[PDB]
C-alpha cells in the first residue's frame, strides 16, 4: 500500500485453487482461503502460490475485495494506489529450451 | 506488534482479553456418544457496520448470526444438539481526529419484551440471518417489533448497568480493539441450535461520533468470530 | 453476614391467598387450584430477578381458617406431568402418587417440603428461545412446577363451611449462578417482560446543583 | 465362518482374495502439497443385477460409476487430481440346483472401439451414472454405439484370454464369491477424475444359467466397493 501515512482501512485478499470458479461475492470470497490485511499495522502482505504450472486452463486465482472502505482524517489526499510485485520461489525447473516468441524476423 | 493469528483464516490485530467468566472454553468431561468437529473452528467475518452521527446501537443473536456460515451452519442442519464456546473480537478504524466510545457487551439469555404490551411477535423481529439489529432513541410504537428504547436495553433494565456481564470498552483517543471468549452457558449440557439462543453481542455508543469538516463521516466496525470447542451429539451406532 | 445469597432469598413470604365455598353453584368455587410459580409476587419476584439461574428446595406451609364438629382438609400436592382434578370429587383425589396432607384444625399449620424436581441442572428465570419453533416465546417446560388443590374432606353429605387457604413459601438451600441488572420499570405481565419505557433516573435542575 | 468386516458399513462374507499383480493400494511417497481423505473408504453397494438365461455380460467403468456416490464423488467436484485403489466384492446367491460359470475380471485402460468404423459416439455409450452396460451376442450395427460383440470384448482380442489380468471364477457348484483389491495404475502420479477411466469391471458368464422347473429364475449378482488409500492435492497455500 503506498497511499498516506494517515490512512486506515483493511482487505480481504481471497484465494481460488485451480479448477475452481472465482468467488463473486465478498461474503463467500471468506470462505475460502483468504488474510485480512490491515493497512493501519501492516503496510506489505505477501502469498506464496504453490501448483504453479506450465499447462499445456485451469489457474487459481488471486481477488481483493473492500472490507471497510478507507477512512483518512482532514487535509489528506482521497485516493491511494497499491503496487504489486512478482517473482518465483527457489522451487522452479525449467525444461527444453526453445525460442521466444516475442521477436519476429 | 501484531499477533498475527491463524487457523485457516489470518487476522492481524492488537488492550487484553476478557475471558467471560474465568472460563474457557472446554469439551464436556455410553448411551450419549457425542464428537467434537475440530474443522469448524476458524474466523468468520461479518460485514462492517457503519458508525455515523445518528446510529443509537445494534444487536445480533447467536448462534443464530453463524446459520449461514459454512460448516458451522451445516452441523446445525444434521446435529440435533450441539454446544460451543466463542471468541469475538469487535475492531474499529479510525484517525485520531475523531472521538467516541463503545460498550462491547455479553448478555446471556437476553429476553426482549414486545413493543405494544401482550402483544405476540414473530422471529423475525430480533433474528434473521447474520444482519445486524438496531435499537432507537425513540419508543417503538409498532404491532410486530421489539421494544427498542435504547436507554432500556429492550428489557427494562438500566442501560448504564450493563457492565455487569462481560464487556470491554473502545474509547476511541485510547484503543480501538476489544476481545470477549465467551464459554458456553446453559443449565443443560447440549441443547438444539435453532430453538434457543444462547446470548446476544451488542454495541452501543456511549458519546457520539464527531470528525469535524473534510474527514470521513463514517467509522467502520468489524465483528469477527470463531467457536471454540464444538461439540455434537454422535450419529453412529453403539456396540 | 446477611448478604449471602442464602439469606438474601431466604426469607418466607406469602404468595397465595384464596377462598372456596364448600356448596356454592360453581364446581370450581368448591376447590383450590393453584400452580406453583414466583412470578406472583412483585417484591420477590425482583430479588430473584437478579439471578438468571436458580437451584433451591421449596417449603410449603399453610394457614386454614373456617367459619360456619371436627373439621379436615385434604392438601395434596400434584408433581409435574400427574393427574389434575376437575371435580370436587373424581378419580384423582384417589391417585397415589399425589403426596397428600390430611389435616385437622386446632394443629400446628401443615407444612411439607418439595425437593428440587426438574431434569434440567437449574431452573432458569430467563429463557430466549422457542418452544416449537417461531404462546411459545419464553417458556420452556423445565422451569414448570407443580401444582396444590385443597379441598375440605367431609362426608357424603356436605356441609357449608367457608374456609380462607393462605399459602407460604421460602427458597432452602439456595444456589444462584450468573447476575442480571436490577430491574427498573414496573412489572405489566406475570409471565412476559413486557414493560413501558421509563426515565433512567429523577431529574435535577442544574449539574452545579447538590443542595441538601 | 463370516469375517464379518466393519467401516461405518458391515458387509458379511466368505476362495481368497486376489492381489492385483502383488501390490497393494498405498499412499505416494513442496509445490504439490497433497494430503488424504480417510472418510471416504467405507462400502458402496451398487444395485443387484439379474443374472437369467438371456444375458451375455455386463461392464462398469470406474471411477465414473462411483460419481454419484456421498463424499467419495463430491471430492471430484473440488480436487482437480486424485488417486485411489479399490476393494472389489463381487458376489452371488445361488442354490445347489442351478449351474453356471463367471469371469470377473479388471482391464486396466479398456479402449473401445465404435460399431460402424470411423464413427464418434458419446460418452454416455459406455459410462453414465453407476449404470451396468451390457454385450451382445450379435454383432451392434447402430450409429451411436460400441461395438457389444461378446466374443470380440468390444476390444477385438479374444475374450478366452481375458485371464491375462486381475480375475478370479464364480463356479456355482464351488464357490459364490470373488474378491480382488486392484492398486493404481497410470503413467503419471495422478489425474483428472473425469477426463480418464483408470480401469473397468466385467462379469463374463461362460455357461449359461439353467435351473431346471419351479425354481427362482434369476440369480443376483451384488457388486459392492471401497476405495482404499485415495489422496488429493492440496487446497491451502504453502509457507
Amino acid at each position: 500500500f503506498c497511499g498516506s501515512a494517515m490512512a486506515t482501512g483493511k482487505f480481504l485478499i481471497a484465494y481460488s485453487p485451480p479448477g475452481a470458479n472465482p468467488p463473486k461475492t465478498r461474503k463467500d470470497a471468506m470462505l475460502g482461503t483468504h488474510i485480512i490485511w490491515d493497512i493501519g499495522l501492516q503496510s506489505s502482505c505477501v502469498l506464496c502460490v504453490p501448483w504453479i504450472s506450465q499447462t499445456h486452463t485451469s489457474a487459481g486465482y488471486v481477488t481483493c475485495w473492500y472490507q471497510t472502505g478507507m477512512i483518512v482524517p482532514p487535509g489528506t489526499p482521497n485516493s491511494s494506489s497499491i503496487m504489486c510485485f512478482a517473482s518465483a520461489c527457489n522451487d522452479f525447473s525449467v525444461r527444453m529450451l526453445r525460442d521466444t516468441p516475442f521477436i519476429s524476423q | 506488534r501484531s499477533i498475527t493469528l491463524g487457523n485457516s483464516t489470518i487476522t492481524t490485530q492488537e488492550a487484553n482479553v476478557v475471558v467471560g467468566y474465568g472460563r474457557w472454553p472446554t469439551y464436556l468431561r455410553e448411551d450419549q456418544p457425542t464428537q467434537p468437529d475440530v474443522a469448524t473452528c476458524r474466523f468468520y467475518t461479518l460485514d462492517s457496520i457503519k458508525w455515523e452521527k445518528g446510529s443509537v446501537g445494534w444487536w445480533w443473536k447467536f448462534p443464530e448470526a453463524l446459520s449461514d456460515m459454512g460448516l458451522f451452519g451445516q452441523n446445525m442442519q444434521y446435529h440435533y444438539l450441539g454446544r460451543a464456546g466463542y471468541t469475538i473480537h469487535v475492531q474499529c478504524n479510525a484517525s485520531k481526529f475523531h472521538q467516541g466510545c463503545l460498550l462491547v457487551v455479553c448478555v446471556p439469555e437476553a429476553e426482549m419484551g414486545g413493543a405494544v404490551v401482550g402483544q405476540a411477535f414473530s422471529a423475525t423481529a430480533m433474528a434473521n440471518g447474520d444482519k445486524a439489529y438496531e435499537f432507537t432513541s425513540a419508543t417503538q410504537s409498532d404491532q410486530t417489533k421489539v421494544q427498542t428504547a435504547i436507554h432500556n436495553a429492550g428489557m427494562g433494565v438500566g442501560v448504564g448497568n450493563l457492565t455487569i456481564y462481560p464487556h470491554q470498552w473502545i474509547n476511541l483517543r485510547t484503543n480501538n480493539s476489544a476481545t470477549i471468549v465467551m464459554p458456553y452457558i446453559n443449565s443443560v449440557p447440549m441443547d438444539n441450535m435453532f430453538r434457543h439462543y444462547n446470548f446476544t453481542l451488542m454495541v452501543i455508543p456511549f458519546v457520539k461520533l464527531d470528525y469535524a469538516d473534510t474527514a470521513s463521516t463514517y467509522v467502520p466496525i468489524t465483528v469477527t468470530v470463531a467457536p471454540m470447542c464444538a461439540e455434537y451429539n454422535g450419529l453412529r451406532l453403539a456396540q | 453476614s446477611e448478604s449471602t445469597v442464602e439469606n438474601f432469598l431466604g426469607r418466607s413470604a406469602c404468595v397465595y391467598m384464596e377462598e372456596y365455598k364448600t356448596t356454592d353453584n360453581d364446581v370450581n368455587k368448591k376447590f383450590v387450584a393453584w400452580p406453583i410459580n414466583t412470578k406472583q409476587m412483585v417484591q420477590m419476584r425482583r430479588k430473584l430477578e437478579m439471578f438468571t439461574y436458580l437451584r433451591f428446595d421449596m417449603e410449603v406451609t399453610f394457614v386454614i381458617t373456617s367459619r360456619q364438629p371436627v373439621l379436615t382438609h385434604q392438601i395434596m400436592y400434584v408433581p409435574p406431568g400427574g393427574p389434575i382434578p376437575a371435580k370436587v370429587d373424581d378419580y384423582a383425589w384417589q391417585t397415589s402418587t399425589n403426596p397428600s396432607i390430611f389435616w385437622t384444625e386446632g394443629n400446628a399449620p401443615a407444612r411439607m417440603s418439595i425437593p428440587f424436581i426438574s431434569i434440567g441442572n437449574a431452573y432458569s428465570n430467563f429463557y430466549d428461545g422457542w418452544s416449537n419453533f417461531d404462546g411459545s416465546y419464553g417458556y420452556n417446560t423445565l422451569n414448570n412446577l407443580g401444582h396444590i388443590y385443597v379441598r375440605h374432606v367431609s362426608g357424603s353429605s356436605p356441609h357449608p363451611i367457608t374456609s380462607t387457604i393462605r399459602v407460604y413459601f421460602k427458597p432452602k438451600h439456595t444456589r444462584a449462578w450468573v447476575p442480571r441488572p436490577p430491574r427498573l420499570c414496573q412489572y405489566k405481565k406475570a409471565f412476559s417482560v413486557d414493560f413501558t419505557p421509563t426515565p433512567i433516573t429523577d431529574t435535577r435542575k442544574d449539574i452545579n446543583t447538590v443542595t441538601t
